[PDB]
């Protein structure tokens, strides 16, 4: 339930690329999240938190970190 | 009399064609910048200045476009609205296409009349190919929900703005409005008059001296001798390609500048058009420079939302299957929105093909970069060689893409029509 | 030794009351000095003076400039008059009086009305707006016979009638309204408020008067009244598309007339009353009265209609109310329509609008009672609906367009029906 | 002469009903008497008080209320 | 290729100073800036000395327009007199000198004066103001004599002998008190004042000039004068017609001119001497001189009556009071006439005014006598009621006016004598 | 040989009317002198006393009190 | 395969430099922004660039439109030889190198100067002010050469060669001054004061350029040379006329401009220097050159005249200090002259203010060694008096007004040529 | 190493005249230079010290006194 042990489990649940020790790098030059792959991981996450998150509004810095997806989650949960 | 002639006899004046049109909208729109320098706006002096330089614009040979505009309006709020008060009850994600297929209905009418029998509809008019991405952009708000509530006045002032009516710069709602609500301050307002003065410029060297000798000196000629000459491919084929290329960005830069400025003029900054697009390394940086409003509203609302569609139904296994076909499909419709003919899908099809192969080039170079760290192999540098190698494959590319998009081939060749 | 003075003040400029834009310029300019004066809480009063005289005097001076002459002898008979009630006023006070008084004070306007009904040519003692003139005066002397005004001068007097923006036919004002408006400048954002109001009317006049009047009335009107002419019979398709172009056509240009009045009048720091104000979205005819020519409806329910209830009930002639309230009704509507012009279709006009009035109040009174009655009952009252909202636009719409087909004088031409 | 007595002793009786336990209740609401029913008022402290209201320029709002209409009397016995 | 320059000079714009409404219209966009500017306490002397010569240029061209070159000369002619004079006084003061080089200043106007009525046709040096122009000279030169003037640079002489709004025939005006007013600009609320003023001058000279002037000149003169002239006789009733009515339009003309005078010299921030201030009601005669021309017969009574007194009777060449007042006020009025022009009337008009003055003080000083005699006998003075003070202004008012009717000239039509 | 006594002595040499008394009242309210007579007095002088005070300039604000003749003649002798 | 854009060139709208009042108006509307951001000491450096972009362009967009192409030639030719010698500047400062590089920047200058006497047709370079914008390009190497000038940007190089008001023929800048006027805004005082000198130099440069100027050449001027040319000779009356009535039209004609080009400029917030200050009155040579032109001849006297002397004094060519100065002068003048153009009769100018200004300094030299010499004895030196100046300013100007009747050209078609 | 000596024993070499003592005296009034002269003395700075005073700006207003020649000089060598 908690959403950031969600993203743990995601991010290696089919990748594993064993990411969890690689965190608050800069995972753009890693090679994972890339200009096309992002949107991959966010459908992903649809498929868990069932919320229909708006694209037009997605801007490039938006998820830039993966705090602000946690607490972006947290904060349309609410509203 | 009391007919067509009536609305013909009116005064015509080109959009952005002769620099006393500046003069004329530079002393209309003064009381309005100075009136927003004080942090208030006069609404009503506003939308009489952007209806009469519509009607100045669109009061030409043909002004029978103003009724059918007139229609065009109407229609879109008959439906739009029509989704709002839909909205607040439930998404059946089926009522949403309905009303965006109506919503776009003038604009594919307007592109297959032409196509069909003999001749373009009625319903036809100057802007319409930049009118109806606004509409479809608040259909889209409404259906992801971002936008909930907002009035006719900001809605047939944010869809009929003046000076991206004709062909400017394609705007969003959210942002628009937001930018309309907020006044900025006063060091911004300063920065942005001066920077409209600049763009004016930019735009008289742009369109008023470069397009003229790009267009009126060279173009007819080289096109007359490529004509005589005949054959599959020559030299004036070459020259055609290049000046009408160079005239097409010319004119269009020069445009966008112009209505920028004005747009500054009337206190908002409009999404930007053109930033240097020759200088691409590659394919795909050329389409964040070249025409940048138009390619990043087909990269939001038409790119993600189909990767989006067709990951959520999970119908290709791997990503690139995936990518290769939204971008593919993406610029298939961008061609089609240009019109239907045959040479507009062919621009179409051949830059999603190129960037489909500019995708796999990357990651190629991806993998053969990693393949060469692995191995401890430095990977291949990019000082001056590949870098102009790159930009010049790229700037052939994209004038050959100019040639087919400018329907010469139409004459050159003798393909069916 | 001849008369050849009417040729004399022939010649002088005729610029135009509202006419082309660029008297907006002159104006506009030559109101400069009265603005700025008003921001210091300064009002200059000869200097506005002048202004006024200026201009209404070019307004006047036209084709038929000789009405010039006319204004000089109107003027001075309200001034022989008015002063002379002010002085019975601080002697006695006596009903008699005062009606002969209000008749000699409004005779030139019932010369200039009647004249053409008898003579058939216009009366000399007539200008351009005497009908909107003699209600100031008559407003006036109905002040004074009521209390309310007891002191003022001459200044005042003829600062007020003739008050230059609101003189061709333009919003009818009252004396204390207005000289309360005078005397206490607003303060700067007061002022500032009234100078963007005042270019927006400008801006909407413009659009009323030059745009949208010209294509209503000089486009479409001409062909559809030769058609409906031609066409015959007592009614048709193209009588009706007169009545309705006709319409809007009056409706804008008194509009834009009214807007360019308001517009003029706040540049000089005066409120002038508003004339229209959405008149075709009403509902009722009731309703319809206090939207449609304002400043006029209002004059006559404050000065016409009201005192005319008063005196019917004070002597109880009619044993209940709502046959007082009918007649009343009546009667006003009658003077109103003798105002416009004492004609055949004019009257006609004042007397349909009051039997319109009349059943509107019958019919509020039914439904007013029927609600009554059911809500006794326990039942759900009469609905609300959009659509019976729609239906009384509507209706009230079409009975307005009548009348303002009947108040054209169209009828008069496609019925050749004199008498 | 007071005029409250007047005043309550005619309110019961030109409309037939008794309400003279509300008079500070709104007639533009209530509904008991309508806005051109006022001047029925206006002649008939005529007869008692023998002072006639100006109606040259007090138009729906200078003597709306009942106490002001009570207090008026006396306001104009003064001048 | 110009031919003559005559011609260059005709070619130019004329503008009749204060003809048409529009030429306060162009005067008062011009002034504008200089009247803002006014308002602090600074002043575009560059924009004043180019707005006076255009307007002066503008006033001084057309048919006449080889006046302007003997103007140039004039200019000349007193800087030639002026500044001679005033290197004299700077050492020395002898009589002879200051008359010498008063007759010098004073040359150009009595060659003026006196060429026509010496077997010729017009003077060369004439031009439209010259009557009003040698008056400042000489009073340039008369102040010097008596010392009350020291100093002064160019541009303060040739700006106020240039004076634009008092060109052609405007307000006589001394140069101590102009210099003075020049000098210290008003306040704000002084200024305020001045422009009420000036525009209350303009709306009365519009009335006066515009109006007044042109019903008592343009339409009732020329009928009355060819009545009289058919009639013919010594005197008739169309002769007393044609004077009542030409000495009101002159009255009129003159008090249009010196308001349009007095309302540019108030917007350009000085105040002239007035000129009118309500003639016709003099009890006696010798307040009508302080009212009817006011400038100019000032100018008389200080320069020219009261310097002949003093010279008069410090020679002690007569005896009694009574005879030095009355040969002072006969020269006095006799050199007015002059001043007008030397013909048979004019010479006439001035002794006429000349024999009231003298007979009003001769009638003063004997009712005085009287009245003492009865109050020292115990007889009560002679009554101040109503019907005397009628009767006087009544006797002032038809003396005046046949002063009017000398003046005019039109004796030398009726009569055909001197001719 | 006194000048304060020939200042009196001036004003009754003419007249012989004995106006000493006289001296700081209203000249006008008496009637002894006015516009005109006071000139003969204003003339009296400067046979005497030589002084050429200008006339040209002369208003009805500069003799109206008596006073201020004499000191501004004294002040005017040498200057 | 055409060409024809120089056609398209003239189609543009063309606009005469100060050639008509209604120009003043789009300038005043024009530069407002800029004068309203300097008084808050804010410079926009976008808008000053557009306004004089645009102004440039209507000027030179007449009837040999094609001269635009020249100007877009020319500047490229400057900046391409000014960096040049800039970048060599930092490492080497040879003599011969900047020679070359001055030579190559005053290149286009002896193109267009002497193209003409050999071929016989305007050479393509010229356009309308490339006379005087070579001195601001060959003035920025000059001091570039001194080490007074460092790094700088193009934004004020292509501010200051192109500068607006003072393009077609106007006064002449210095970088160093020009920049450091350029950045210090200043004060509100300084420019209100600014504000009022530009306004009293727009209206003397419409006295100046449009009446006097007008006057003395479309009128005066070609009558005299008519009658010059007919009378034949060597000299007569007729010449003598033409060559004062020129001289006078010359010098309004170039005050009035330099006027108009200082209050723009003033209006820009930059003060140009002056080219007159009453030429006219000058009693000497020397003293005339320093009143005539005055930023021409200043600038040959820093540059020209200056580094020749120097430079022949280094050298010490000459045994005495005056044949140096005498040298120094001659050839300043004559490069002066050949900068007018290569004529016979702009050399003969040249040559002779050369001798005349060798003559006026050896009298001067010969005066002040007579006056020591007097003094060294104890007599008393000559006078100085009001003959002695008047007798100077005659003879001075009589000598100015010759060598004008040389410059004039007039000569040549009277005295040489066949007609 | 002082240059007040050198400018100062350099001048009499040919103007001819004792500028020993007078040295803060105004030349102007003196008229030991004429303006113009100075120039002779700008090669002397030439002749032995090979360096050039610039002459662009060069007006009478500030080198005019010997005091600024002198001290000119030194900063001229460094800028
Ligand atoms: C020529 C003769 C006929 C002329 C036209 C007659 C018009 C009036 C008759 C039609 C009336 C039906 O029209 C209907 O009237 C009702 C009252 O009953 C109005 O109802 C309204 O009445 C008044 C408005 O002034 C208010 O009390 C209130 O706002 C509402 O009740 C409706 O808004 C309208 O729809």
């Amino acid at each position: 339930m908690d959403v950031k042990a969600e993203v743990i489990e995601i991010i290696d649940e089919l990748f594993m690329e064993d990411v969890s020790d690689m965190m608050d790098e800069d995972l753009f030059d890693a090679g994972v999240l890339d200009s096309m792959g992002t949107v991959e991981l966010i459908v992903e996450l649809e498929s868990r938190f069932d919320i229909r998150v708006p694209v037009s509004e997605f801007g490039r810095d938006d998820w830039n970190t993966a705090n602000k997806i946690v607490e972006g989650v947290t904060e349309l949960r609410n509203a | 009399g009391s007919m067509i002639d009536f609305l013909k006899q009116l005064p015509h004046l080109e959009p952005y064609g002769n620099p006393f049109y500046f003069i004329y909208l530079g002393i209309a729109l003064l009381p309005i910048f100075i009136g927003l320098f004080f942090k208030k706006r006069f609404a009503i002096y506003e939308c009489l200045v952007s209806i009469t330089f519509i009607v100045l614009a669109l009061t030409g040979t043909h002004a029978s476009q103003i009724l059918a505009l007139l229609f065009y309006i109407v229609w879109q709020i008959i439906w739009v609205y029509s989704y709002k008060r839909y909205r607040s009850q439930r998404d059946n994600k089926w009522v949403f296409y309905l009303h965006s297929f109506l919503v776009v209905l003038p604009l594919i009418l307007v592109k297959v009349e032409p196509t069909i029998n003999g001749t373009q509809s009625l319903l036809n008019f100057l802007g319409i190919s930049y009118l109806t991405f606004r509409a479809v952009g608040m259909i889209i708000e409404m259906r992801d929900g971002v936008l909930k509530e907002f009035t006719l006045g900001e809605f047939l002032r944010f869809m009929l703005f003046m000076p991206t009516f004709t062909s400017g710069p394609i705007d969003r709602f959210k942002r628009f409005n937001e930018d309309y609500q907020s006044i900025p301050n006063r060091d911004e307002l300063l920065n942005m008059l001066e920077q409209a003065v600049k763009y004016i410029m930019l735009g008289f060297l742009y369109k008023f001296v470069l397009a003229q000798i790009f267009g009126s000196m060279l173009l007819p000629p080289l096109k007359a001798q490529a004509l005589s000459q005949g054959g599959i491919f020559n030299l004036p084929t070459l020259g055609v390609m290049y000046v009408y290329g160079f005239d097409l960005f010319f004119d269009f830069a020069g445009y966008s500048m112009f209505a920028l400025a004005v747009s500054n003029l009337m206190g908002i900054k409009s999404p930007i058009n053109f930033d240097k697009p020759f200088i691409s390394r590659d394919m795909k940086e050329f389409w964040n420079r070249w025409h940048m409003s138009l390619s990043f509203w087909f990269r939001d609302f038409v790119f993600m939302r189909l990767v989006i569609v067709l990951m959520r139904n999970k119908v290709f296994k791997n990503r690139n299957t995936t990518s290769n076909v939204a971008y593919i499909i993406n610029m298939m419709v961008m061609g089609f929105w240009h019109g239907i003919t045959w040479y507009y899908i062919a621009y179409g099809i051949f830059h999603g093909i190129g960037l489909v192969i500019n995708d796999a080039w990357l990651r190629k170079k991806k993998t053969i970069n990693k393949d060469r760290k692995k191995a401890g192999l430095k990977p291949l540098p990019e000082n001056k060689w590949t870098k102009a190698l790159g930009i010049f494959i790229t700037f052939n590319t994209v004038m050959l893409s100019f040639l087919i998009f400018s329907g010469f081939l139409n004459d050159l060749w003798f393909t069916k029509k």
